[PDB]
């Protein structure tokens, strides 16, 4: 039981770091969606 | 690890969900830009004739 249980705990903490990365691209790439929409309402003002 | 791994999953669904919005949006800005940049050019050749 405490062979199985610390596989699964230093698994976690795996787990815990691949989650981190997750939030860290879709925060960095949400960052990307805002400045990108602000440059579109530009260029289309400017083809305007 | 099934909660940490939930969020995992979540997260990366939204992120491909906001990278194809990415080439979407990329798109439509550079076709726009096209059409202005030749609407501009006729105007140019207008102002020589």
């Amino acid at each position: 039981k405490k062979n199985r249980i610390a596989i699964l705990s230093q698994e976690l903490l795996a787990k815990k770091q691949r989650l981190n990365a997750a939030q860290k691209k879709y925060q960095a790439h949400q960052v990307k969606l805002k400045n990108e929409e602000i440059m579109a309402k530009q260029y289309e003002n400017d083809r305007s | 690890m099934n909660l940490i791994e939930t969020n995992i999953m979540k997260l990366h669904t939204e992120t491909k969900k906001l990278w194809e919005d990415l080439v979407h949006q990329k798109s439509e800005h550079t076709t726009i830009e096209k059409t202005a940049t030749n609407l501009n050019k006729q105007a140019n050749q207008i102002s020589i004739e």
